[PDB]
């Protein structure tokens, strides 16, 4: 006996909890190009020397099904998505009954109107026709002369998205506050989620990037190993499965449509941009894949799949049976237009049990859109004036269910990103938050004076 | 606070080469470190050489250090504090002298004043450099006399122990055992207790069995009835 | 080292060098970096700095009324209880992790709280009455 | 005594248990806990906890500069002046609450401060130029 405790402040120990982080990007575009939607104006800089610290002798258990590090960057695009387009023209006085016919095909595919209606303009007294055009889709019939009507009109209300602003995503770090840390796992091959052994606590993530993308991440990040495969629960064939790229395919999409900005004034100031008569013939948007290099790709994800999948079954890759053309399709925001190019080429492929072509994909715009199902309010996309092309790395896959197969064999996974939440998880695997408690008791014989 | 366990029942002849393994369970496996000590025919066990599962750094018996040599994987983390891992030694000479039981065991503590001692020991592995042939043991009943304390008979068997003597482990509270016995012509054999209250033969079982690993085991003889 | 360098080593040799641990937290995360400032980021921000200190705040407050006000280790007179821990002098520095430790005392962590009060200030600024001018 | 459970009582047994009526005051309200978080709620929560830290540290800081950074109870060195009362040793510690006490003083309690940060910190702290090394 005749032991003392004795207080200690700046002891290392932490307890699993989630609270408020913030933005951290540098000097991106700032003159050159501004008013982005994810860097808003003004955001906190991070710090050209990287934040990290090696952890040694440490395991601590990550999650990232249940991480809520995801649920925080999910509700922050959503709630800065909304800020940054309160302050643009709205479309209202565009829902008027449209009078459409179809282009000019030398009187013979379509996908597209030359269509016309009355605005306000810049008197409320006075009316005024414009022609204008618009996307398949976009418009669906009413009940000789065709006339049209927008879709939004039925549901939702509608408020065009700011000229200005860049919707290219830029790298935002999300850093911890004061008085915790974010945990990142250095182990290569972190299987689902569990005690990862060679643990960094770092301040300042890498730079992540907000791909809008659907089944097919892009710009992703990855440390080498075979293709991980990632679930919340193997057995469960209807739980989404996240799949990562050992390497990135190079694929290139772009529009060859030559469009114009047809500026009109609605009311008093406000200005309503719409396609003109498209110059230089007229073409269907396509999304290349390198035809080889795709190939690799899908002989090391069966790979990894075989011994994780039984090893003993057939594989069957098809097009995203059933769901939504925005919900099946590749859906993503590349050059300011909104691409949904045709997945169902890819998985065409089956494989099992043991200057150059390249496989391209049909692809269509469209200009109305609410994303990640919010029917709150939808935006009208400006088409923008002149060319486009996209060029991005594919890094990730997002791959659903394949029916209630009892017992037998044969099955694969087919592709559906119904959750945007799931996108994020793809660079957020690795990283947990934990509250940092500086105080620790401990004993030892050890005691102040005895009267003061 | 670690449970430690042997493979244990490996032998070979005088001039072969063996090497043993260690099973580990609830205690990091990263820094306790791993050594190894022998009991000889000699009174005194004596210390081999200490592991350390990180780095490798080890300073192993100056004695076995040229001949005796030892490595150790890594492990896989179970939780933030539990892991499992392996330990193994290979030995390259030995003789008569080397015959004997071996044990390996947990490092003291993480620490500086010592950690190279052992800790928790496990169940321990016994090895016997005798150069005669294995044989397959023979079995025989063994009955009360004054049936008109119970157990099985075991005799000629060459090496090792032959373990657990029971069927169905029907019973293992109150189940006295006995060791095993050298014989003249060195065959050895041993018997077993059962102690179990004194009741009728029809109404329960007698029957046990014997698990060998010098030949296999199959037969699970009975009892006669007188 | 540079920051929790000991977190999966000895509660000894985390001990040796605990100050830096205690210098980043409180100052850490670079907090002091269209016309408005209204912004989804800002508030969150905001938010953010005012736990840093309103943590911080928190366990300071502690260490005044236990006599230590600007020391990171104090020694204080109050007598261990067996019911705590059975683990002697070295079992528990030279083979836990504060991690460890953490859990094994977070079932009566507060009962300590609450006696560290009563005897190494309640009871000591107190007993200056008969000692302070005599 | 939970809380001010002596708040009626003399000021010699409020001064008995005053630790509990500072533990609990910054500490106090369990601040710690559609989209939205701009509510007026919100709003009043955090400037809430604003006062809460910046009334806590507008006292700390006068107790830092009186050399009672981590004490509850000082005896400083300054002479107490008659004008500012004039009852015996035992007058007021046994018949006076602290809430009497406080519009007693509250007249020249500034004269008070002024003085204290003088005698016991302003002249203390550097009297050791000539016995800290020598
Ligand atoms: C967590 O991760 C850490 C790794 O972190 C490392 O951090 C730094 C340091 C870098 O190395 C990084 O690369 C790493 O990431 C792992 O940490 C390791 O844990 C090991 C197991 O605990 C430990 O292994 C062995 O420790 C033995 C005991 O140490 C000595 O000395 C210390 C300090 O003095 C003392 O506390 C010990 O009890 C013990 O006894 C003392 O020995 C000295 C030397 O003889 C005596 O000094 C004498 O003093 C008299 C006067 O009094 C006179 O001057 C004499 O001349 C003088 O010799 C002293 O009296 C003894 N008593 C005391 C004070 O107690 C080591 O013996 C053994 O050494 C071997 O390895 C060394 C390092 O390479 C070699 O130099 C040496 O030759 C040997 O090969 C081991 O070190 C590791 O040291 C330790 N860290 C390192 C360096 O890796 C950890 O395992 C892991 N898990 C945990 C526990 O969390
Ligand atoms: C997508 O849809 C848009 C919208 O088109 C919509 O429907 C058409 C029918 C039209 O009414 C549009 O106003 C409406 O918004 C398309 O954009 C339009 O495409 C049409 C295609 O025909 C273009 O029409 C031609 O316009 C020529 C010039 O007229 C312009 O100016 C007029 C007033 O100017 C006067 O003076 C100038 C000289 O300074 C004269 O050149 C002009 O004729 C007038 O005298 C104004 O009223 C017009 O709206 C327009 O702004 C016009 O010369 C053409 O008409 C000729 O020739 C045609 C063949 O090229 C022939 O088919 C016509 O029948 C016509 O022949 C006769 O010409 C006489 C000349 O005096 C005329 O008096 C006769 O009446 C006429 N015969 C009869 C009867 O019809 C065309 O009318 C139009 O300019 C485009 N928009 C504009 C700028 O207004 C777009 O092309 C579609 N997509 C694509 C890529 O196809
Ligand atoms: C996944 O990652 C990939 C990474 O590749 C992302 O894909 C793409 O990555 C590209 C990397 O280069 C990004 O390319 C940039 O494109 C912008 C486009 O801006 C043009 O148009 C703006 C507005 O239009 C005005 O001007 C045009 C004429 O161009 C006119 O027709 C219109 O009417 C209107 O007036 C202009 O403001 C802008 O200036 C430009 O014209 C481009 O600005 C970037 O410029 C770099 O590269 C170009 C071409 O090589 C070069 O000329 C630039 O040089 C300097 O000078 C120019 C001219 O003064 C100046 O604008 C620049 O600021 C420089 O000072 C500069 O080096 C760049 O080409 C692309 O945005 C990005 N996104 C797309 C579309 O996919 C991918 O996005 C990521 N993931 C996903 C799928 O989102
Ligand atoms: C994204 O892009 C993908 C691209 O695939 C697209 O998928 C399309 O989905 C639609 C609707 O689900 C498909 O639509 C129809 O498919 C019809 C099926 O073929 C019948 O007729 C066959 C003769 O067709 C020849 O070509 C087919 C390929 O389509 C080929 O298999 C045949 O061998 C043959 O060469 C007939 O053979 C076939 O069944 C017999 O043969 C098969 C194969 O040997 C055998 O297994 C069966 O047992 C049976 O014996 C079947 O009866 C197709 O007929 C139809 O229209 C065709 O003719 C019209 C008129 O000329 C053409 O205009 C049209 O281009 C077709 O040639 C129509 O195509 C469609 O096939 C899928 N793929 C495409 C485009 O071909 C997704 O929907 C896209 N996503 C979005 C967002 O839309
Ligand atoms: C990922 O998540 C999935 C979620 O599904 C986890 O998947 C597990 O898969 C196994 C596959 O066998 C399931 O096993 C069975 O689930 C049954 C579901 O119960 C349903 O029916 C109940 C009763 O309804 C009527 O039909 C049943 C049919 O058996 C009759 O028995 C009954 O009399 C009725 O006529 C409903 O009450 C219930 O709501 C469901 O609709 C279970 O019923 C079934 O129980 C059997 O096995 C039990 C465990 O041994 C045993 O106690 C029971 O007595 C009975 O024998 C059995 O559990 C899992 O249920 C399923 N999990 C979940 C959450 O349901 C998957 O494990 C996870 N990831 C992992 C770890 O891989
Ligand atoms: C806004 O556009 C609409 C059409 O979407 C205008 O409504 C009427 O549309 C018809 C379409 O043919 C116009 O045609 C005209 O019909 C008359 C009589 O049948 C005929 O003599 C003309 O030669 C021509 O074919 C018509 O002008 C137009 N208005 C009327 C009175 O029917 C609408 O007027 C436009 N602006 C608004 C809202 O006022
Ligand atoms: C990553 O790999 C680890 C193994 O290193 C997996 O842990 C083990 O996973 C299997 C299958 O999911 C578990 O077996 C099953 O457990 C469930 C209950 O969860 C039970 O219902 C089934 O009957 C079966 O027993 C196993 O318990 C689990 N743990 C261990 C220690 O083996 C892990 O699932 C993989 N996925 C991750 C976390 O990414
Ligand atoms: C997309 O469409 C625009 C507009 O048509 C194209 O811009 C045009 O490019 C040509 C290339 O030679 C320019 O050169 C010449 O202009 C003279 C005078 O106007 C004209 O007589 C020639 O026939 C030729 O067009 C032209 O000025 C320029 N702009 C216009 C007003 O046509 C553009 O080239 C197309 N796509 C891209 C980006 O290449
Ligand atoms: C697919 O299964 C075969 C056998 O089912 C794998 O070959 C090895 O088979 C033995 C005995 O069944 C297992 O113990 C091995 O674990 C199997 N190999 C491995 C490394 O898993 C074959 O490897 C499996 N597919 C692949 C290519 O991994
Ligand atoms: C225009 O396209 C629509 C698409 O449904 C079609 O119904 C209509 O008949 C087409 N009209 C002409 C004449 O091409
Ligand atoms: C994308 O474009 C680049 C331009 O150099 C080209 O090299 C690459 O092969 C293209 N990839 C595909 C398949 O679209
Ligand atoms: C070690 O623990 C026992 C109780 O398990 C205790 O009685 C003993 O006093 C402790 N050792 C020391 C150093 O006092």
């Amino acid at each position: 006996e005749n032991l003392w405790v004795t207080v200690y402040y700046g002891v290392p120990v932490w307890k699993d909890a989630e609270t408020t982080l913030f933005c951290a990007s540098d000097a991106k575009a700032y003159e050159t190009e501004k008013h982005n939607v994810w860097a808003t104006h003004a955001c906190v800089p991070t710090d050209p020397n990287p934040q990290e610290i090696h952890l040694e002798n440490v395991t601590e258990e990550f999650n990232m099904w249940k991480n809520n590090m995801v649920e925080q960057m999910h509700t922050d695009i959503i709630s800065l998505w909304d800020q940054s387009l309160k302050p643009c023209v709205k479309l209202t006085p565009l829902c008027v009954t449209l009078q459409c016919t179809n282009v000019t095909n030398n009187i013979t595919r379509t996908e597209l109107k030359n269509c016309s209606f009355n605005m306000t303009t810049e008197l409320r007294d006075k009316k005024q026709k414009v022609y204008s055009l618009f996307y398949r889709l976009d418009v669906v019939q009413i009940n000789s002369n065709k006339e049209y009507r927008l879709i939004n009109c039925n549901t939702s209300a509608i408020t065009q998205a700011c000229p200005k602003v860049s919707f290219e995503p830029i790298p935002i770090h999300y850093c911890a506050p004061a008085g915790f840390a974010i945990l990142k796992c250095k182990d290569k091959k972190f299987n689902g989620t569990g005690p990862c052994p060679s643990v960094s606590t770092v301040q300042c993530t890498h730079g992540i990037k907000p791909v809008v993308s659907t089944q097919l991440l892009l710009n992703g990040s990855l440390a080498e190993e075979e293709v991980m495969i990632r679930s919340e629960n193997i057995t469960n064939n209807a739980k989404n499965i996240l799949v990562q790229f050992n390497t990135p395919v190079q694929i290139n999409c772009t529009r060859p449509n030559n469009n114009t900005r047809k500026s009109i004034r609605i009311g008093p100031g406000q200005a309503f941009y719409a396609t003109g008569d498209i110059i230089g013939d007229i073409r269907q948007a396509h999304c290349n894949v390198s035809k080889a290099t795709w190939n690799e790709t899908l002989g090391k994800v069966v790979k990894q799949l075989r011994k994780h999948f039984g090893n003993n079954t057939i594989i069957r890759f098809a097009n995203s049976s059933g769901g939504d053309l925005e919900v099946t399709t590749h859906s993503f925001n590349c050059g300011g237009e909104f691409f949904y190019c045709n997945t169902s080429g890819l998985f065409n492929s089956t494989w099992i049990s043991n200057s150059n072509d390249s496989i391209t994909l049909p692809c269509r715009i469209k200009q109305i859109i609410n994303m990640w199902q919010r029917i709150g309010q939808a935006m009208y996309a400006p088409p923008i004036q002149g060319v486009i092309r996209c060029v991005s790395n594919i890094t990730g896959l997002i791959l659903t269910r394949d029916g209630g197969s009892t017992n037998s064999t044969t099955e694969t996974f087919r592709p559906g990103g119904g959750d945007m939440r799931d996108n994020w998880r793809s660079e957020l695997y690795k990283y947990k938050v934990v509250k940092i408690e500086p105080l620790g008791v401990a004993p030892t014989r050890c005691k102040r004076r005895v009267v003061g | 606070e670690g449970q430690l366990v042997q493979s244990g029942a490996e032998l070979k002849k005088p001039g072969a080469s063996v090497k043993i393994s260690c099973k580990t369970s609830g205690y990091r496996f990263n820094f306790y470190h791993i050594n190894w000590i022998r009991q000889t025919a000699g009174r005194g066990p004596e210390w081999m050489g200490w592991i350390s599962p990180y780095s490798g750094d080890k300073n192993l018996a100056p004695a076995f250090q040229d001949r005796v040599i030892m490595t150790t994987d890594t492990e896989v983390p179970v939780t933030s504090f539990t892991s499992t891992g392996a330990a193994y030694m290979e030995i390259r000479n030995l003789k008569f002298d080397d015959t004997g039981t071996y044990f390996c065991a947990k490092g003291l503590l993480r620490d500086g004043s010592s950690t190279w001692l052992p800790y928790l020991w496990g169940q321990g592995t016994l090895l016997t450099v005798s150069s005669a042939s294995t044989k397959g043991p023979s079995v025989f009943p063994l009955a009360p006399s004054s049936k008109s304390a119970l157990g099985c008979l075991v005799k000629d068997y060459f090496p090792e122990p032959v373990t657990v003597s029971w069927n169905s482990g029907a019973l293992t509270s109150g189940v006295h055992t006995f060791p095993a016995v050298l014989q003249s012509s060195g065959l050895y054999s041993l018997s077993s207790v059962v102690t179990v209250p004194s009741s009728s033969l029809g109404t329960q079982t007698y029957i046990c069995n014997v698990n060998h690993k010098p030949s296999n085991t199959k037969v699970d003889k009975r009892v006669e009835p007188k | 080292l540079g920051f929790l360098g000991a977190a999966g080593s000895t509660m000894g040799a985390a001990s040796m060098t605990l100050t830096v641990q205690a210098r980043n937290l409180l100052s850490g995360i670079v907090q002091q970096q269209h016309l408005l400032k209204l912004t989804v980021w800002g508030i969150k921000q905001l938010q953010a700095r005012v736990l840093a200190v309103e943590r911080y705040l928190r366990d300071q407050q502690l260490l005044g009324i236990w006599g230590c006000s600007g020391k990171l280790i104090c020694c204080t007179n109050v007598p261990w209880n067996s019911s705590w821990s059975n683990r002697n002098l070295s079992e528990i520095w030279d083979n836990m992790t504060w991690l460890q430790w953490d859990k094994e005392i977070s079932n009566y962590t507060q009962i300590i709280y609450g006696l560290l009060e009563e005897s190494q200030n309640q009871q000591e600024k107190n007993e200056q009455d008969l000692l302070a001018l005599d």
